[PDB]
């Protein structure tokens, strides 16, 4: 229900990924 | 443009000489600085 | 070029005048980098122990020299151009009494068993003479040659080596002297009658200072990412953990220029060398389109005596694309030449002729007098003394009414006025500039077009970097350009083929570098944030990665993971607690392995 | 629980590829270096 | 083409061509560095007081000390971690 | 100050104007150039 080329946004920001992942959280 | 003749920086350097390109320079530096300041400032407020 | 040695933290200097204690300076000056090559110097290169000549060296952007000497073999320097008396040049000797350095329109003579003598004797129109104590005196006599902002800044140290003939130890040079001399140096010789000679580049130290005035230790900001991290929090013991430093960028690797293929040239020719011009009311108004915008022809004609460009600098016209090429013509007062520009208050511009402040354009003007100076003089002058209201930008009223006064003088001036009053032809060029949509363009050799590689792009004055590829946009045959949601330029219509091409920026990133921490071990991986590991390779390989550092990238240390691509680093399928996050459930750990 | 991590390139937001724009960004001191250290400790404030 | 002209001009000239003699006098200004100063009266030196100073040019208030930090005969000035001018050496005297 | 240079020269009175920092023309192109940077004095002298 809720919604590594930097195809937007290309301005100098970047997102970074969690530490975590999905499968670590649902662990 | 914050008062600048462009947006671009591309196009002020290609267009004008240093010395006044420094004044158009300085125009975008100062609302690029303060739009950066104003989203840190909110993201350290929604951090919170 | 005899042989070539690396320095080892050697040649740190003292930037400034300033005495500092117990701090850790970050500043930016010309040093010499460390592990850098020098090159070593095999008595007197060339030239033997005792031979006619040797060859002179470069001076780039200052010079590194060192050593280490009990017979002063090595007596001076000299700095110049051609070297051959047609330029000033200066020598610096030492006669173990005094050193005498000296500025002259000096010959150079080829001068150095058995044997000394005066060297330099033919040395003309002297300008300069300097005398002190002697700059020499197992002592290394290390120099550091800078000639900036016209002063040539000497700096030395002399170290106690006895074991080694380079040594693997860690000094500052201390200023020696700084003359005012204002001269060249393109390249340098040393006169001998063994050395090092190593070149300096602009770079960032981390510069440790004492308890005294004095620099114990240095870090190059730029040789390895761990330096770089030391730099990044300005100390020289950095603590375990991921710290961010610095950003990466893929650098163009070539540079294309594409406009239409028009060999019709502007009709400037005809404007400026017009048979008859313009009355000052009514300046005659000409379009120049679908042409070069060659603007050496307009310095080709005459010397001017003003050409000022408010929107545009003169230099530059020649690089950039124009929609809007208006010629107006006419010919004025020369003491109204100053008069006709944006924000100017004065009867020319409110009855005459307006510009709009917002005024991108040029005015060129040019003594006339040659021509439209005669005792009769030129007719064609009708100055409009008296105005209703003030006049519009661009507007230009032919009809003449009468005042209930006639407002209209035509006045021919004689070659006996002051040049104040004496006719100037001047011309106005109206440049619109929006965004590259026309055919109008400076000339430039156009190159070919490089696909799915960074390169530097203008694209009919649209300037910029990027990827190009094929485009699968269905642009109608009226567009040009295309733009995302951001309202960045992201499509391109190439002007010769009319090809739809796409613009995928340059491969950009941070860079993260994961340290065990100083106490343990100088052992570091980095993180390219974002990136391929292929697309990292590739940069590498292709030196087009902005960082000058390279971590040693060998098979089996480069791991592709979410948060990017990690160099330096092995990883296994051994789990544990985290250490140093990376990302995306991935830690680094600084390990015992396999024994 | 958290919020998405961002980062951003000072120089290249204010000055990108530019470097006239990134020397007179110079003299406005260290207000790149609080931004860039305000979004990473919001970014491991995420994680923790 | 002959790049340069010399031409002599007439005292019946308009002054706009008539010859001016024009000095451009370069001033770089460093903080203070160097001997060559504008004519001012020196007074006595005084320390353990707040006082207004000049020193070769450099402008401040502050109380005058006996310092104990060892400047290299090269070094004229000290700074603390701020960058803020914390010692001089008296141009007279060459006391830190 | 630590850099008193002195540039003795004579000119057309209508150049005295041209010569400064950021001015366009052919004394400042051809004959002498100032920087835009530029700390000092100008000062002319009707020599006729
Ligand atoms: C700074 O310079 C001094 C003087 O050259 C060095 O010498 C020592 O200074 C301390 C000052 O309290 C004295 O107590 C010592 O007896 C001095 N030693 C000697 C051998 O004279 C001092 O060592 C220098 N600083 C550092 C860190 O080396
Ligand atoms: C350095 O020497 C070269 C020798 O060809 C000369 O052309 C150049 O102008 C010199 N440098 C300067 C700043 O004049
Ligand atoms: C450039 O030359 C090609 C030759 O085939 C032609 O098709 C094209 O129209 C030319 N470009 C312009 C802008 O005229
Ligand atoms: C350009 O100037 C020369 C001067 O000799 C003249 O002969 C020529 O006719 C001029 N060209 C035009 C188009 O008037
Ligand atoms: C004015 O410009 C037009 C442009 O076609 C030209 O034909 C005409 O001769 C010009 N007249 C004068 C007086 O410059
Ligand atoms: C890197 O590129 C290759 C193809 O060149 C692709 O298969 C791989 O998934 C890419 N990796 C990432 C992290 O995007």
């Amino acid at each position: 229900k809720v919604t590594l080329i930097c195809a937007q946004k290309f301005n100098g920001l970047t997102v970074l990924p969690p530490l975590l992942t999905d499968e670590m959280i649902a662990q | 443009k914050f008062g600048a003749i462009s947006s671009v920086l591309n196009d002020i350097l290609s267009r004008l000489d240093p010395p006044e390109a420094e004044v158009q320079i300085d125009r975008l530096i100062t609302g690029r600085l303060q739009s950066l300041q104003t989203y840190v400032t909110q993201q350290l407020i929604r951090a919170a | 070029t005899q042989s070539y040695t690396n320095s080892f933290t050697r040649g740190v200097y003292y930037p400034d005048k300033v005495f500092r204690s117990s701090v850790l300076h970050l500043t930016q000056d010309l040093f010499l980098p460390f592990f850098s090559n020098v090159t070593w110097f095999a008595i007197s290169g060339t030239n033997g122990t005792k031979r006619f000549d040797n060859p002179v060296l470069p001076f780039n952007d200052g010079v590194y020299f060192a050593s280490t000497e009990k017979s002063n073999i090595i007596r001076g320097w000299i700095f110049g151009t051609t070297l051959d008396s047609k330029t000033q040049s200066l020598l610096i000797v030492n006669n173990a009494t005094n050193v005498f350095i000296k500025v002259c329109e000096f010959q150079f003579c080829n001068d150095p068993m058995e044997s000394e003598s005066g060297v330099y004797s033919s040395a003309n129109n002297c300008t300069f003479e300097y005398v002190s104590q002697p700059f020499l005196m197992k002592n290394l006599r290390e120099f550091v040659f800078k000639n900036i902002d016209g002063y040539f800044k000497i700096y030395s140290k002399h170290t106690p080596i006895i074991g080694r003939d380079f040594p693997q130890g860690f000094s500052a040079l201390e200023p020696l002297v700084d003359l005012p001399i204002g001269i060249n140096i393109t390249r340098f010789q040393t006169l001998l009658a063994d050395y090092y000679v190593g070149y300096l580049q602009p770079r960032t130290f981390l510069l440790k200072y004492n308890e005294n005035g004095t620099i114990t230790d240095a870090v190059d900001c730029a040789l390895d990412p761990l330096s770089e991290t030391k730099c990044t929090l300005k100390s020289f013991t950095v603590e375990k953990g991921i710290y961010q430093t610095s950003n990466f960028r893929v650098q163009p690797t070539e540079s294309i220029v594409r406009f239409p293929n028009v060999t019709n040239l502007c009709p400037f020719h005809e404007v400026f060398n017009a048979t008859r011009f313009a009355s000052v009311y009514a300046w005659n108004r000409t379009r120049i389109s679908n042409c070069v915008a060659d603007y050496s022809v307009l310095y080709n004609f005459a010397p001017f005596f003003a050409f000022k460009c408010y929107g545009v600098s003169p230099t530059k016209l020649n690089d950039l694309c124009f929609t809007n090429v208006y010629a107006d013509s006419f010919v004025i007062k020369g003491n109204e030449v100053s008069q006709i520009a944006p924000g100017q208050t004065g009867n020319i511009a409110d009855y005459n002729y307006k510009l709009p402040d917002d005024f991108t354009g040029c005015v060129i003007a040019w003594n006339s007098n040659k021509l439209d100076s005669k005792h009769s003089g030129n007719y064609d002058y009708w100055y409009r003394s008296f105005r209703k209201s003030k006049l519009k930008p661009f507007e230009r009223d032919i009809s003449t009414e009468i005042y209930q006064y006639f407002p209209l003088q035509s006045y021919g001036f004689r070659p006996t006025y002051g040049v104040g009053h004496q006719p100037y032809r001047v011309v106005v060029l109206s440049f619109e500039l929006l965004h590259a949509p026309a055919t109008v363009c400076g000339p430039k050799k156009s190159t070919n077009l490089v696909k799915n590689k960074c390169v530097n792009f203008n694209f009919n004055g649209l300037t910029g970097t990027g990827v190009l590829t094929k485009s699968n946009k269905k642009f109608l045959p009226f567009q040009q350009f295309g733009r995302d949601i951001v309202d960045t330029t992201d499509a391109v219509r190439d002007p010769q083929t009319l090809e739809i091409l796409d613009i995928t920026p340059c491969s950009f990133g941070g860079v993260s570098v994961i340290t065990p921490g100083t106490n343990t071990s100088n052992q570091v991986a980095v993180l390219y944030q974002g990136v391929n590991c292929t697309e990292v390779s590739v940069a590498i390989h292709a030196d087009q990665l902005t960082p000058t550092w390279r971590v040693y990238s060998t098979g089996s240390n480069v791991f592709q993971t979410r948060a990017g691509c990690l160099i330096g680093a092995e990883y296994v399928n051994n789990s544990y607690e985290c250490d140093i996050p990376i990302g995306a459930g991935i830690c680094a750990s600084y390990q015992t392995q396999t024994k | 629980v958290s919020m998405t991590k961002t980062s951003v390139d000072c120089t290249m937001y204010i000055c990108g590829d530019s470097t006239e724009c990134s020397n007179l960004l110079l003299q406005y001191g260290s207000f790149c270096t609080q931004l860039k250290r305000a979004l990473t400790g919001i970014a491991v404030e995420q994680d923790k």
